């Protein structure tokens, strides 16, 4: 009435940024972890997917802020120059690298960011690169279909509710520096704050933990606590 | 001064960004422009120019000439297609590597009708029909041309002309494919078959080779650049 | 039937203008009848096992008539260039031969010193040269050829023959059409530039589809590679360059 | 149709950032790695030179950003202040420096930067220094022309598809910071981002690795993969 | 250049922003959005939207 | 106060730049210029005044 719905819109339901994944990166010796690629995808943390699956589309351009963090490991007295971290896209198609001295993070045609370590986060805006004209927080179907001529089962198989393998590219997160005997274990925190958030199709949220990315459940499906009938 | 605030995202370098930064060379009187011919304005330009396609991709066949042709014949087998191919411009491995293929490989979403074009290089004395048929994804891949003629499909000549042009029109669940192989942007599947059988007189080559050039539309246009996999570099 | 003629050369039959743009000029001394002549070039057959031809423009022109002389008494000239490739076939042929011209065609050597052909070698002229199935290494290491080893699939530059067509190109189908006309301006990064070291184009003829004829063993048909300076324009007049071609 | 081309456009192809080098320099004890001269080209890396490739002839205004990245080497527990680096431009014919106690470091008409390490990667902006009207890509030439009246062979001899032997000059970094026991080493990435991009007589890329600074190539010639002729 | 003043508050990220950013990707076609029903503006919108309530709540 | 985002190349000194800088003597009276002879606007004007050529360059 009087009382206005600034802040139960949908851009500022959304305004928060949400850690969405976090990257151990090492710049250990060539003993794994000296880069690391992680899909991009707000279901490995269940707050922000919980506040995207109260909706069935969504069309936003993200803000993703990485915050870097670093510390010695397996080291009392270590030593080490500020490093600098490379976030290097690689979208469905592009090659990943297989190692941490690979062409690939040459980033020709890759977007990438070089975060200075210390410095203000790494932010950088990404606009709505879904194919489809929403993204679709849930798929009531599968994206091959086993036919009938299909020589083998494996050929039509695939996961429910998942369209594409390569959502949308992995983010590929290195240290610069060259791997120096100091081990410097680093976790890039990324932040993912949808703007320009348009939903469709209101769904109501998961009242039980999620399972995996889909809407699987396995245990503690007990979301109400005991209450009386009468009690207030 | 004036009081700023230091915004996250400072200090950083983001590869794809349009910052200004100081020029190291000022006052610097550039060579004027010439009017050189060529001049791309457009990366899908060079996507629209059509490009012969490594159709045959057998062990004994690719990374040669052959690989380009494809042998048609009158003791070629009608029931069998000529040539099969997914419309995966960017992922077939028969598409991948053409121009248009080339161009796609550095971006992730394309969306556009494609158009191939079939070029006969047989006797002008031979004279065939040969279906070229689109069948968009979601049904079993067109082995039999009984089942390319349900989709989109084109007759064409031999004898009245040497080269057919088979539009794939867009047609799409998603406003944009991706350039990987995957199943839910899958773009079709490309066809030939025997509409009739190649008719040769005597005195004239039974088998004879054929070329196809794939080529994008004016409404083919892609997104999401990204690095190519097929250049490498060993270090 | 398509007749053109040029100066006191006509040849009579499409022809495609490369890039859209037709030659035209920019004191320049310009020859308008010694050098729009269309100069033919050595005719090579076309064998049933043949995988391509290549010339280097202005290269190929630098001992027929004229406009070799402009070229090697000045110093700088542009010229593009009017290329005709004749293939006389009968019905009973079969084949297909990509006409490319390929602005700064440069190929690739057969030696592992990365651009260590020689200049003879790299310019050979009218009689041009020829693509190879693989790639032969120089083993050499005594005399090093110093030769171009062009490969037809490769298209002696690393790319795919098949994208070759992203270059002004035309097909030759011996069934459609017995010749092939292209029509390439002066392309180079400069206005005018030195034409006995630099080639502002490259011509290669490709067979795309392997020639055939009544099923015989071995079958060869000419053909007459025809180039015609138009609007060349030389600049610098100064004494004959005699290059070295060993 | 409908669909803009904005992505696709050349300015857009190019607008990312490519490694083109990775210098090392280190501030080690005079007993060579002092400074690095790395002659100015992108085919030190196949990525971006393949995007350039592309086409025959380019007109660009550069946009280097050089990302150092520093390491202790030799030493577990090493110490050194903030170092800063001098990137100077020595074009052709400037004065090279032949150690780094030299004065051509001086820079009285050499454009420098003098990177303070921790800092935002150094970006400057290069406007077309070709000779030419266009960037040569690919010379179907040499830069001389062996005469009959030469004495012997050497004189005309050139390389193929060089135009000039010190093309656009070598770049020099140092680290301004004085000799140190502790061994610092540093890698200097440039990124090229070329601007403003008009390019002319497009070509086909290579489908075969490079192998050197021209067209040739020497192994790794099978860029398609075998696939049936009827196997979707 | 122009003299500024880093007040404090600077080289943070504070979750709850309006911070502008550079665009990773730029000059992207994005796929233009089609009248999908049930559009949501405010979350209170769903509030309003009578959802059954679990009142019994015994332990059984 | 503005929020500002440091770009790369910040905090860095490219010796060919025109960024401005603190006046280190403020309200500074100069010397007013005269017309001295011989003033050069362009480095060329030196090159187009004709000098002699060490053309013998034998080592004698
Ligand atoms: C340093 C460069 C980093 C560039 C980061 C841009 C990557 C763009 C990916 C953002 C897409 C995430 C939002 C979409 C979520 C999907 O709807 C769900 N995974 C389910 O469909
Ligand atoms: C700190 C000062 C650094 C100043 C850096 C400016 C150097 C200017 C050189 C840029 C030229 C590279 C672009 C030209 C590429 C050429 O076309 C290819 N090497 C082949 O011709």
């Amino acid at each position: 009435q009087r009382r206005s719905r600034s802040e139960s819109t949908i851009e500022s339901f959304f305004a928060r940024g949400a850690c969405v994944a976090i990257i151990e990166v090492d710049n250990e010796e060539p003993t794994q972890k000296l880069f690391a690629m992680w899909r991009i995808t707000y279901k490995d943390t269940v707050q922000l997917r919980r506040k995207l699956e109260f909706f069935t589309y969504s069309r936003f351009d993200m803000e993703l802020t990485f915050v870097v963090t670093a510390n010695f490991t397996n080291t009392n007295n270590g030593h080490a120059l500020n490093q600098v971290y490379q976030i290097m896209y690689i979208p469905p198609g592009a090659p990943t690298p297989k190692s941490w001295d690979d062409y690939t993070w040459q980033t020709s045609s890759n977007p990438s960011i070089f975060y200075t370590y210390g410095a203000a986060p790494a932010r950088i805006s990404v606009p709505y690169v879904g194919l489809a004209n929403a993204y679709s927080h849930f798929y009531d179907g599968f994206a091959k279909v086993p036919l009938k001529t299909d020589a083998n089962d494996q050929i039509g198989d695939s996961l429910y509710s998942a369209m594409t393998v390569d959502d949308f590219g992995v983010l590929a997160i290195r240290v610069v520096n060259d791997h120096n005997p100091t081990k410097v274990t680093s976790k890039v925190r990324i932040y993912m704050k949808p703007k320009h958030v348009r939903v469709w199709c209101p769904r109501p949220p998961r009242a039980v933990p999620y399972y995996g990315p889909g809407v699987d459940y396995k245990d503690n499906l007990n979301p109400l606590s005991e209450k009386g009938l009468t009690t207030y | 001064g004036l009081p700023v605030l230091n915004t996250p995202g400072s200090n950083q370098y983001l590869t794809s960004d349009n910052y200004q930064s100081p020029c190291a060379i000022p006052e610097f009187d550039v060579t004027p422009p010439i009017d050189i011919p060529g001049e791309v304005k457009n990366m899908m330009e060079l996507a629209e120019i059509d490009t012969m396609i490594p159709l045959n991709l057998e062990n004994t066949k690719r990374n040669t000439m052959d690989m380009y042709r494809v042998t048609l014949s009158d003791s070629a087998d009608l029931s069998q297609p000529i040539l099969c191919f997914s419309l995966s411009p960017a992922s077939d491995p028969r598409l991948s590597h053409t121009m248009l293929g080339e161009v796609l490989n550095y971006y992730t979403h394309w969306a556009g009708s494609l158009k191939f074009t079939f070029l006969f290089c047989g006797s002008m004395m031979a004279t065939g029909k040969i279906l070229v048929a689109y069948a968009p994804p979601g049904a079993q891949p067109p082995t039999s041309r009984k089942e390319a003629m349900l989709g989109t499909h084109v007759i064409w000549d031999l004898g009245l002309q040497s080269s057919c042009t088979m539009v794939v029109p867009w047609i799409s669940n998603v406003t944009y494919r991706q350039t990987t192989q995957d199943s839910f942007t899958e773009g079709g599947y490309i066809s030939m078959f025997y509409q009739t059988r190649i008719v040769v007189p005597l005195s004239t080559p039974k088998s004879m080779s054929m070329l196809g050039f794939v080529s994008a539309c004016n409404d083919f246009s892609v997104r999401l650049l990204r690095d190519t996999t097929h250049i490498s570099q060993s270090a | 039937v398509l007749q053109l003629t040029i100066g006191n050369s006509t040849i009579t039959t499409n022809s495609v203008v490369a890039y859209g743009r037709w030659p035209e000029f920019i004191q320049p001394t310009e020859p308008d009848v010694a050098t729009c002549r269309f100069y033919t070039l050595d005719t090579v057959m076309w064998g049933k096992e043949s995988k391509g031809w290549w010339w280097k423009l202005p290269d190929a022109l630098r001992d027929m008539g004229l406009f070799g002389q402009n070229m090697y008494y000045h110093y700088l000239g542009r010229s593009g260039y009017t290329v005709h490739v004749q293939c006389n076939a009968s019905k009973f042929h079969q084949g297909a031969l990509g006409v490319f011209a390929i602005p700064e065609y440069c190929l690739a050597g057969d030696s592992d010193k990365q651009r260590y052909t020689s200049y003879a070698n790299a310019n050979p002229g009218e009689k041009g040269g020829k693509f190879y199935s693989q790639f032969n290494r120089d083993t050499a290491v005594t005399s090093p050829k110093r030769e171009f080893c062009p490969v037809d699939y490769l298209l002696g530059c690393g790319v795919l023959l098949g994208n070759a067509f992203v270059y002004p190109h035309q097909i030759i189908n011996l069934r459609t059409n017995n010749s092939a006309t292209i029509v390439l301006p002066y392309v180079n990064a400069m206005a005018i530039d030195s034409m006995v070291k630099h080639n502002n184009w490259g011509i290669a003829i490709l067979p795309l589809s392997p020639l055939d004829f009544a099923q015989e063993s071995s079958v060869e048909i000419p053909i007459t590679v025809t180039i015609a300076p138009m609007c060349s324009e030389f600049n610098g007049l100064r004494n004959v360059t005699a290059p070295k071609f060993q």
